[PDB]
């Protein structure tokens, strides 16, 4: 198929904070990577300007509930979680409301023709200082037609280490077995060999 | 075999005639279940309404709305729809939709029609000129009314200039009805805005507490969020039977699959690019479909 | 407050197509919802309908002046018109612009109240 | 087209008299929409009563709505000198759309 | 008894457009048979022709005032109109709408008697 | 453009006196398809003569169309108060069609 | 030669969009060198400039008035017109026509001369 996917064997930016929260494009859609021990994540927001002219989109998996709530907020300099409530200050329009290193998290976040789709996969890992070497199929938590552009996210971070990466259109080989799950895939355009 | 031979003479030979082909019958349709129903109840049934001055004003996002249950019932005093017609509502699907809800007295229930004017019209609530919406309204004198007099809900009659569709000001400020300001003491030229209802039932039936529901369709270039309920009426199985699931059609045979399936999926497709088997968006069980009857006679 | 103002020649010559012109104030013509009509009054006689303007400018006509009768719209210019052809002294009256507003109903008659809002008139007479 | 008679064509009552204004459609209209029209002499008729029973938007409630189908009928109570002018009943229910006569009611 | 009545405007400042109609009476524009025309008459001078109309709305024109003469017809108007470009206080004259009837013989000359029906005409003047 | 010339321009005949108006076209027609207008003053042109020589539906026998070819000719007799008129020639042979200048018939 | 005449109302109440009609004298509109523009001067104020119009009917306007300004041409009229939104008593002032001419230089500016002709001007109040 020609779907976007990450390229094999291909160098992602690694964020690490013991804090490190940057702004980072969202061209064609980032995959997301993080490791987490005691939930030190909290949520990520997706926004076009991020400074409440346009529709921004922001989710939060606090540990009451999943809340997902896209409207035009007064974002701060430093939005974080106080474990204290600093994400936003006002809102002015609601167009959409949904509520809802051991641990290895991959999420794929995809833009395309008004579709938000988030791709989701928790795996328990053993090593911690970089990631692991092995083969993971992300499967589709929830699909959201919010109808939005978004350029940039930002990543939110609990105060009492993820990986990000960049999808390419590429043309992949899925192989799937008797029970429909993708044991391996091979990147066409990587090496000879897999060509 | 003579007339597709062009001869009157045939011996000891097997001649493929035509071809036949099973045609479906009883075409049937396959939607979800109807879960996750808007809460129209909520807005229509509120045990305390909000009065026009400060309508309420509701949102109806990520549900089905059963429209029929506000159209089917006659209980309503006033049943006006603009735009859009009640039958055939569900199949109308909108993007968003907006419920306001005021207490007004009967007299001026004809005012919420779209361009009317009014002192409830044009000073207090306005629709627009393009009102894609429903106007419903009930009696409720044994409700809202209280003896000794309702004070409850409350209208503002003096106004400066009229006020744009939709918008609704809280202004408490003494009115200003000629040039010299008493600034907030209310006086001679200078009243109050907010202005008693006063509902009692022994009042005749204009000035009786009306609660009336305000339903708004809005389309936008955001997909839709509120679509209405669908037909699933009924599943045949073991025959060629033209089906319609999740806009994938298809004429074949449905019948059971014993291999395993994953839960996210509801598609299946074969190694020739073609469809296999159909996951019932409602029910669990898998129907593998097989392509109709076909040969040559 | 949707105020219809007629604008129209006084005296109209036989044989002259009479044009009538709705300067209708604060209502945008294409509201779907409203269906503006006219209506004529020949003396000592009653009211008789004319015809009506269906929404984005379509239009419907008493089928009795269907043939002699054309109804036109002017949204750039805020204003309706109707063009009547053949006029005869018969034919002319004080002609009233009209606004109706039709509602669907559970029933389903789409058709509803009308002729909430009148323009103040023009009495048109048509002779040699 | 439908034909609406009003009956009686003209009357004479004292102010503070009860009149009655039958108007009858030569076919019934079961939907009621039959629709009141004051006309003023030498002025634009206005909308008096509609749907069979209504007050307009400032209506005298003194002016009444009656009557379904085949014959309609509209009750004045406490009549007032501003009350004397030409009354009309019109039928939007088919197209095409008729008016009656008109009735005039005199001192 | 096929009338035709000139509709213009009186008096036309310059550099602007002159929009002439005639209301036909009784004759449908488009009969194949009629070929209707423009004709001017300037003060002091012989009568002028502009151009005819070819049966189904297509038009001819004097070829000397063809680059600023457009002739439409309004058969849904039962009227058809005459627009001049670029008019001069020398172009303007007294307008005269006509009708003229095309007639085959066994010579071949589709051409026939022409200008029978004359309109009333109107004095146009065009200047500052 | 064909030029039609009429001469005499101006005439001053008594009624009761014949004229002749000389209509020579530059080019000769030969389907003698000029057509004689009488246009009364301050008034629209009417048809008086066609197909070189006609009645038009009422005008007086008392005209008379004449000529062919390259010229043309009209014959009045016993002149009448009403006949004093411009009188003009078109020929509608060969387009553009022209008209003469005009000739006024005087007492 | 090229005079422009200002055609505007007198007195303006609030609240009512200002128009101006340039009635221009001998000069194509659409020249492309030209480049015809609107002045205003407010009583015991420096001279102010609303807007010019680009060649073949577009037009550019001052940022400050550009949200309330619109400037139209009438080519078929022989005349440009200016029309001003929601207009204050302060925003009135005696408005003038005038013309510019934009020449291009081996340095490069189009920008040149301007403001050569200017219209008699009418001086516009705007009050209750
Ligand atoms: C769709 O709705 C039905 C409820 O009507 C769910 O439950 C099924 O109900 C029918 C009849 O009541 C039973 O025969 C089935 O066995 C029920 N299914 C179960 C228990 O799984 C049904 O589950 C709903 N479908 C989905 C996909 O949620």
């Amino acid at each position: 198929t020609q779907d976007l996917f990450l390229p094999f064997f291909s160098n992602v930016t690694w964020f690490h904070a013991i804090f490190d929260n940057p702004v980072l494009p969202f061209n064609d859609g980032v995959y997301f990577a993080s490791t987490e021990k005691s939930n030190i994540i909290r949520g990520w927001i997706f926004g076009t300007t991020l400074d409440s002219k346009t529709q921004s989109l922001l989710i939060v998996n606090n540990a009451t509930n999943v809340v997902i709530k896209v409207c035009e907020f007064q974002f701060c300099n430093d939005p974080f979680l106080g474990v204290e409530f600093r994400v936003y200050s006002s809102a002015n329009n609601c167009t959409f409301e949904y509520v809802s290193f051991k641990n290895l998290r991959e999420f794929v976040f995809k833009n395309i023709d008004g579709y938000f789709k988030i791709y989701s996969k928790h795996t328990p890992i053993n090593l911690v200082r970089d990631l692991p070497q092995g083969f993971s199929a992300l499967e589709p938590l929830v699909d959201l037609p919010i109808g939005i552009n978004i350029t940039r996210f930002q990543t939110l971070l609990a105060l009492h280490a993820y990986y990000v990466g960049y999808l390419q259109p590429r043309t992949f080989l899925l192989k799937y077995n008797e029970n429909g799950t993708i044991t391996d895939a091979v990147d066409c355009a990587l090496d000879p060999l897999s060509e | 075999t003579k007339c597709t031979l062009k001869s009157f003479t045939v011996e000891k030979g097997i001649y493929q005639t035509s071809n036949f082909r099973v045609q479906p019958t009883e075409s049937i349709v396959r939607f979800p279940n109807i879960t996750n129903l808007c809460p129209f109840g909520e807005v229509f049934n509120a045990t305390r309404f909000a009065s026009v001055y400060a309508w309420n004003r509701k949102r109806i996002s990520n549900c089905v709305a059963d429209y029929s249950v506000l159209y089917n019932s006659a209980s309503f005093s006033t049943f006006k729809c603009y735009g859009v017609s009640p039958t055939k509502l569900n199949d109308l699907c909108f993007t968003n939709v907006y419920a306001d809800s005021f207490v007004i007295r009967g007299d001026e229930v004809r005012q919420i029609a779209p361009g009317q004017t009014g002192k409830i019209a044009d000073y207090n609530y306005k629709l627009p000129d393009d009102f894609t919406g429903c106007v419903i309204a009930w009696n409720s004198n044994n409700l809202d009314s209280k003896v000794g007099g309702n004070y409850n809900y409350l209208y503002r009659l003096f106004r400066k200039s009229n006020l744009k569709p939709f918008e609704r000001d809280i202004s408490t400020e003494i009115y200003q009805a000629g040039s010299t300001p008493c600034n907030g003491v209310e006086g001679f030229n200078c009243y109050f805005p907010l202005q008693s209802y006063g509902f009692q039932p022994t009042n005749g039936v204009g000035y009786q507490p009306y609660r009336v529901v305000v339903l708004s369709f809005e389309l936008l270039h955001a997909p839709a969020t509120v679509c209405g309920p669908k037909k699933s009426t009924n599943l045949v199985k073991n025959k060629c039977v033209n089906f319609n699931f999740n806009g994938l059609t298809g004429t074949g045979v449905l019948t059971e699959s014993n291999k395993k399936f994953l839960p996210f999926q509801q598609f299946g497709r074969d190694i020739a690019d073609t469809t296999d088997a159909v996951r019932d968006p409602q029910t669990l069980e898998i129907l593998d479909i097989t392509p109709c009857s076909f040969g040559g006679v | 407050q949707v105020q219809l103002q007629e604008s129209g020649p006084g005296l109209v010559k036989p044989s002259e197509t009479l044009s009538l012109t709705c300067t209708v104030s604060g209502g945008s013509v294409s509201s779907s919802n409203y269906y503006w009509s006219w209506i004529r009054q020949p003396p000592g006689k009653g009211l008789e309908w004319i015809g009506y303007m269906y929404y984005s400018g379509s239009t419907k006509y008493n089928p009795s002046l269907k043939s002699r009768v054309t109804i036109s719209v002017d949204t750039s210019k805020n204003q309706f018109s109707l063009k009547l052809s053949s006029v005869t002294a018969a034919d002319t009256a004080v002609y009233y612009c009209a606004r109706e507003v039709y509602y669907y109903d559970r029933s389903g008659y789409y058709a509803s109240d009308g002729f909430d809002i009148w323009g103040q008139g023009t009495m048109v007479t048509v002779s040699s | 087209e439908i034909v609406l008679t009003q009956s009686p064509g003209t009357l004479s009552l004292s102010p503070g008299e009860r009149a009655t204004l039958s108007c009858r459609a030569s076919q019934s209209v079961s939907s009621s929409y039959l629709a009141w029209y004051q006309q003023k002499p030498g002025q634009a008729p206005r909308l008096l009563i509609y749907g069979a029973s209504s007050r307009a938007t400032g209506i005298p409630d003194r002016f009444s709505g009656s009557g379904s189908g085949t014959d309609f009928t509209l009750t004045i109570s406490r009549l007032e000198p501003e009350d004397f002018a030409v009354y009309y009943c019109q039928q939007y229910g088919s197209s095409p759309q008729t008016f009656g006569q008109g009735t005039k009611v005199e001192i």
